[PDB]
């Protein structure tokens, strides 16, 4: 038997429990487990031992842990994991599939809607699995709403809470839904994702909410439609009288902002008492501007508008419904917490539901199904229907089928019954539910959670049956307890021959309130093998805090006054660190209703179950892959398948002992503070319920203060006064505006600051307003301070208000950006940069131009493979082959002197290097030996003269040009040589020494290789003739390329091309040939080849693929040369090339230029942007971990010049320039 | 992208990350004037 019981998926750095059961004997032996990696052989993580005894009844569990024990890099990270067993009886091995994915990441915002030039109070709730804290660093990064990266933020988090410092709008925002990302930055998952959106909240008069009758209008609201539309404030209190405007409209799609409309209403209806109601047909509107007057030809959204405005003051507050769908199809239907699988003879409860169009349940539709009860070996029947009404507030609508003993499988079509649905136009979804055995044991567990959801602390029972075993002495009960993926509990019973059900009392416990999952398997022993059978089923309860977390203030009432002090009490059942946040309840903006900014800790904390469904299912296997389980026994296996006052405030994190209480101030403002706390400790995270905390005020002003007033022109400013008293009163208001402002009053009293409006009071009622209006017109640049002094009765008070205006014209314009190229790998060095700073004639009077500088870190080169051994120890020193022979040395001590690793060889360096010099000094006297009295190079004694030869020669010199010295005067003479009688006037090259089209195909081949060879040996030896030569060569390459000939006559002409002028426009297109003649193994390409032969010491193409290697690595394209290293790396080539080593030297430079460019890009610039004639700005520090760089303002006029000192990487700076011109 | 005249276009790969810009430069014989980088929306159409 040996049942060994262990989570699905298990999580690193994480205590995951793994328990064994024994079969039980008389002899107590122990066990061991342990951790291995995919190295059986040797490597072990951790190893565990546990003890078995009778008072434990041979079953125990023991916690085990994986810690960051991996190999660093590779091609795989995890390797997941090796489990084994260590017994006295058994011991046998599996692997398992792990994953990264521990803890979660909540991103709490202090508000949802963001204005330019506005903080960002942001922090991170880092967890564990087990709801501990789990101190760990997190980096945040920015996405603009583009999908470009703005900023990244690392920090270490020592407390639980991780505070972020307070992030910064750019001087030009992108407006839309923003993005944040967070990640533990070294070795981690499970990113965590919040949005925000960057809009306008300057302030909103009132709510208006648009509760419908009905969600959706179907055929008994065709010819009559009655929608509510009501209107109330944020401090709680409903709207007395206001005009609402009723605006329709039809929309196709969700995506289509913008649709035609009557141009019928325009329907004046007036607010009662916070609520109103208004029928609307849908009849006159499909006739007048539908065009078409039919409720089956129209299937696309309804968009309503809804303008509300004050009959007593001036204000103006609108909403909006997406669309409602004239959809012929009813509402869909679907199964939830509702296993598709039998029990026979046992009732089961089938729990269905009913969800609109879009996302939402409906409540209120009979639905009735038809089942048909088959038995497991002859003929049927039918089953008697039954139907049953779906709950509004439950949502799901509740049936039970008692089926007999013998069935196997059910079948059940669920459909919809109501007066206006047809029998063409309904819902219904077929669905089959299959039975669980080899040995005809069956378990099962009931109450189906219909309880319903219990609470902690209480006991309860659960009947379990084991119907049919296969001997009727059961030797013990088993069950395990689980929730989020591990094992909380493993319980245990006896069985006896009392009854034929036993009831089992299972203890639940704080950490299961999210949710919990059990499962109860029970062995038996068969005369020649065994059979377990298990079973379970969905745990759902309620929940419940651990640490009990409420907030409530000290004084107790409906209303506050302004500037109250007040104190709140924190009352926790152990000690937690709180995180308090004062969130207006005015700053939810429309958009969508602005849900909530968290609303979800154990809905989002749900996703660690690792199973699916609610439980049941197949034999053993299956219902455990589908719990979230991997199971090991003898019997079966598993298979894997400024004020007053801006929002918000009361941003702090304070530590809480069982009763803690602060002191603090409220602010001055008539909407409602939604208070709001988190908590964090060793019991879990709890966030507190959001306590509205009332700021009302008997009288109080508000006004519109519009936002962006464009300069210039002047503003209604409407706005009223609230009288909330009994008894009436006459106001007096008068505005006081700062220089300067051109005010109607001419002149001011008395005071120069003290503007009169020369007031006459005016009688207000009980529960009324009055409208207060003034005509001004703003002269200069934003924000400018206005006081509005209230003199009335029952006190007086004197409200400040800011106003920010905008230019007329605004013209955005980049005009400017350079990539830095510290070691001048595309073309020149480019490091050094000016941007002059130019003023347009169009710019607006009194206006200042804004610029914004940031950079990006473009990408980094991959570290697929670099390889190289064994030439060092095979042939190093082992007539006329000893060029061949000496030639490599060169390539490999180059190779060996680019990637700088000589480590891999026990003995010192400095020797390698000396008998590598040493070496290249005899193969250095070697080619000087090769070299005839005519300055040319032969092969054999010097009777005839080869140009092959010659060349290959002038490659060797040429690579041994950069490490130690050549004599410039034997090789200036040796191109002249070639220059003057090898060279074609046309500009091709032949030999001396020894199909039309093949003889052009040589004559291809030999131009470039010549032409390799001169540009190898030119930057020794500089000469004017020997770039005319040059220039001839490549116009010959470049004319006679234009037909497809060979792969490898092409490969070779386009890397002798590449060696020389890399833009070249027929250099392109042969480059794109090349390309489109390429070999590719797989979507996406992993190996990428060359083919000389179409259609077809066998492999000829390597030469080929190493040209195109050499060619492409010459136009520094990292992800296109990658898949031609794997290719190279390991093929079927074993090899499997030629001559050689015309093949094994390409293929080294290529391996040494991929390892040459793979250290270009290592991003170790340093960005120092400064001024021409003033001081520097800012400095970046650019690195790998850090690739991004924060936006910086650029306001004082000046030249701006972007510097770095030498650095290493690749790395583009972005400057725009923002303007306001008129326009 | 479809390039503009002259086409160009540096480190050519089949399919560009949401938000990464790539900078086009001009064929000899010419020179890059303006501003040259091609930004990818969230759409697949090109800012250009």
């Amino acid at each position: 038997t040996y049942v060994i019981s262990a989570p699905k998926i298990f999580r690193v750095g994480a205590s995951e429990n793994i328990v064994i059961q024994v079969y039980g004997y008389t002899e107590a032996f122990d066990a061991t487990i342990s951790i291995k990696s995919y190295p059986d052989k040797k490597f072990s993580y951790s190893s565990g031992h546990v003890h078995l005894s009778s008072e434990n009844k041979f079953q125990n569990s023991a916690i085990l842990t994986i810690q960051p024990k991996q190999l660093p890099g590779g091609q795989n990270p995890v390797s997941y994991v090796y489990l084994e067993v260590v017994s006295k009886h058994f011991s046998k091995s599996k692997r398992m599939p792990i994953t990264y994915d521990n803890g979660f990441l909540f991103i709490h915002t202090d508000k949802p809607v963001y204005t330019p030039d506005q903080s960002v109070k942001v922090r991170v709730y880092s967890l564990n699995d087990d709801l501990k804290p789990a101190k760990r660093e997190t980096v945040l990064t920015f996405i603009d709403p583009e999908g470009s990266e703005v900023d990244m933020v690392e920090e270490i988090d020592h407390i639980g809470i991780i505070s972020f410092p307070d992030f910064k709008i750019p001087s030009n925002p992108r407006y839309g839904m923003w993005t944040i990302k967070a990640k533990y930055k070294e070795d981690f998952s499970t990113t965590g994702t919040a949005y925000f959106e960057v809009k306008e909240y300057v302030l909103p008069h009132f709510s208006v909410s648009i509760e419908p009758e009905y969600n959706f209008i179907g055929y008994k609201n065709f010819k009559n439609f009655e929608i509510t539309i009501k209107a109330r404030y944020f401090y709680n209190k409903v709207v007395t009288e206001a005009d609402v405007y009723i605006t329709f409209g039809i929309r196709e799609d969700l995506k289509d902002d913008q649709k035609e409309m009557m141009q019928t209403a325009m329907q004046n209806t007036m607010l009662i008492n916070g609520i109103a109601q208004v029928t609307f047909d849908s009849e006159t509107a499909v006739k007048e501007l539908s065009y078409y007057s039919l409720e089956d030809l129209n299937n696309k959204y309804l968009y309503i508008a809804v303008t509300v405005i004050e009959s007593t003051g001036g204000f103006s507050e609108e909403a909006e419904i997406p669309g409602i769908k004239y959809v012929l199809s009813p509402y869909k239907l679907n199964l939830v917490a509702t296993p598709l699988f039998l029990k026979p003879g046992i009732p089961y409860p089938i729990k269905v539901q009913v969800k609109d169009s879009l996302d939402q349940l409906v409540g209120g539709v009979p639905v009735t199904l038809n089942a048909q009860t088959i038995d497991v070996n002859q003929e049927t029947s039918d089953l008697d229907p039954s139907k049953s009404v779906t709950r509004v507030d439950d949502g799901v609508a509740s049936f039970v089928l008692n089926l007999p003993s013998g069935v196997t499988v059910l079948e059940f079509n669920v459909k919809t019954d109501a007066p206006d649905l047809p029998e063409e136009n309904q819902a219904r979804e077929g669905y089959r539910a299959i039975a669980y055995s080899l040995s005809q044991s069956y378990l099962y567990i009931d109450w189906t959670d219909n309880h319903k959801a219990l609470l902690v602390g209480e006991h309860l029972n659960i009947i379990v049956t084991p119907k049919s075993p296969y001997i009727d002495k059961i030797t013990h009960y088993n069950y395990l307890i689980l929730s989020k993926g591990k094992i909380i509990h493993f319980g245990t019973r006896e069985k006896f021959s009392d009854a034929s059900y036993q009831s089992i009392n299972i203890p639940v416990t704080q950490n299961m309130v999210p949710s919990s999952r059990l499962l109860v398997y029970y062995i038996v022993t068969g005369e020649q093998t065994a059979e377990l059978v298990s079973d379970s089923v969905w745990l759902n309860i309620e929940e419940k805090c651990g640490n009990q977390l409420q907030v409530h203030l000290s004084p107790d009432a409906d209303a506050y006054s302004p500037g109250q002090t007040v104190s709140l009490n924190m009352a926790t059942g152990m000690d937690s660190w709180v995180a308090l946040a004062a969130v207006d309840s005015a700053v939810y903006g429309v958009q969508r209703g602005a849900k909530k900014p968290l609303e979800r800790v154990f809905q989002f904390l749900e996703k660690s179950d690792l199973g699916c469904g609610a439980g049941g299912g197949l034999n053993n296997a299956n219902v455990f892959h589908l719990a979230g389980l991997t199971f090991l026994t003898n019997a079966n296996a598993d298979d894997s398948q400024r004020s007053y006052f801006p929002e918000s405030w009361l941003w702090e994190v304070h530590l809480v002992p069982r009763r803690k209480q602060l002191q603090f101030a409220l602010p001055d403002s008539l909407t409602t503070w939604e208070i709001q706390g988190v908590g964090i400790s060793n019991t879990g995270i709890c966030v507190a319920d959001t306590v509205k905390a009332k700021v009302f005020k008997d009288v109080f002003l508000e006004m519109n203060i519009p936002y962006s007033v464009v300069r210039g022109e002047q503003i209604q400013l409407k706005g009223t006064v609230y009288n909330y008293r009994t008894s009436g009163m006459q106001f007096c208001v008068k505005m006081s505006a700062v220089e300067g402002i051109c005010t109607s009053e001419s002149p001011v009293i008395d005071h120069q600051g003290t503007k009169s409006s020369k007031c006459v009071r005016q009688k207000v009622e009980g529960s009324s307003s009055h409208l207060v209006t003034f005509t001004v017109l703003p002269l200069e640049i934003g924000l400018h301070n206005i006081n509005f002094s209230l003199e009335t009765w029952f006190g007086k008070e004197i409200l400040v208000k800011t106003l920010r205006v905008v230019p007329e014209g605004v013209k955005r314009e980049s005009y400017s950006g350079v990539t830095l190229d510290p070691r001048g790998i595309y073309g020149t060095i480019s490091r050094r940069k000016e941007f002059p700073y130019r003023i347009p004639l169009d710019l607006v009077p009194k206006t200042e131009i804004k610029r914004i500088l940031s950079v990006k870190g473009l990408l980094v080169g991959e570290i697929l493979s670099a390889v190289l051994s064994q030439e060092g120890i095979n042939i190093l020193t082992h007539a006329e082959a000893e060029l061949m022979s000496v030639v490599p040395v060169f390539y490999v001590f180059h190779y060996l002197e680019t990637g700088n690793h000589w480590n891999i060889f026990h003995s010192d360096p400095l020797i390698e290097k000396q008998k590598l010099k040493k070496k290249l000094k005899e193969g250095m006297l070697s080619i000087m030996s090769y070299r005839n009295a005519d300055y040319s190079y032969s092969v054999w004694k010097g009777g005839s003269a080869s140009t092959w030869l010659t060349a290959f020669a002038l490659r060797v010199l040429g690579q041994v040009n950069k490490y130690v010295e050549q004599n410039q005067n034997s090789i200036c003479n040796s191109l002249l040589w070639l220059v003057e009688n090898y060279q074609l006037d046309n500009g091709s090259f032949k030999e001396n020494s020894q199909l039309p089209v093949e003889a052009r195909e040589n004559s291809l081949y030999l131009t470039a290789f010549t032409v390799i060879g001169i540009r190898k040996a030119f930057d020794i030896c500089p000469l004017v003739k020997i770039d005319t030569a040059l220039i001839k060569a490549d116009n010959f390459l470049l004319e006679n390329t234009l037909p497809a000939q060979s792969t490898f006559t092409l490969a070779i002409s386009a890397y002798a091309l590449s060696l020389g002028d890399k833009t070249h426009p027929q250099f392109r297109s042969i480059v794109s040939a090349l390309k489109r003649e390429a070999l590719v193994k797989g979507n996406p390409p992993i190996y990428r080849f060359w083919k000389d032969n179409l259609q077809h010491g066998t492999a000829r193409m390597v030469e080929t693929t190493a040209y195109a290697l050499l060619t492409s690595l010459n136009l520094k394209d990292i992800n296109y040369v990658n898949p031609v290293i794997k290719w190279l790396s390991e093929e079927q080539r074993y090899g499997g090339g030629f001559y050689s080593t015309q093949d094994t030297i390409n293929a080294i430079e290529g391996l040494t230029e991929y390892s040459l460019l793979v250290k270009q890009l290592r991003l170790s610039m340093d960005i120092d942007v400064s001024y021409k004639h003033k001081g520097a700005l800012h400095n970046y520090k650019m690195t790998d971990k850090n690739f991004l760089g924060r936006p910086v303002e650029v306001l004082l006029n000046d030249d701006l010049i972007v510097s770095t000192g030498f650095g290493s990487g690749l790395a583009t700076v972005h400057v725009t320039t923002v303007v306001h011109k008129t326009s | 992208p479809v390039p503009p005249e002259n086409g160009f276009i540096r480190n050519e790969k089949q399919l560009y990350l949401v938000g990464e810009d790539v900078e086009i430069s001009c064929l000899t014989g010419f020179e890059t004037v303006g501003y040259q980088y091609f930004r990818c929306l969230p759409d697949g159409t090109w800012r250009q």
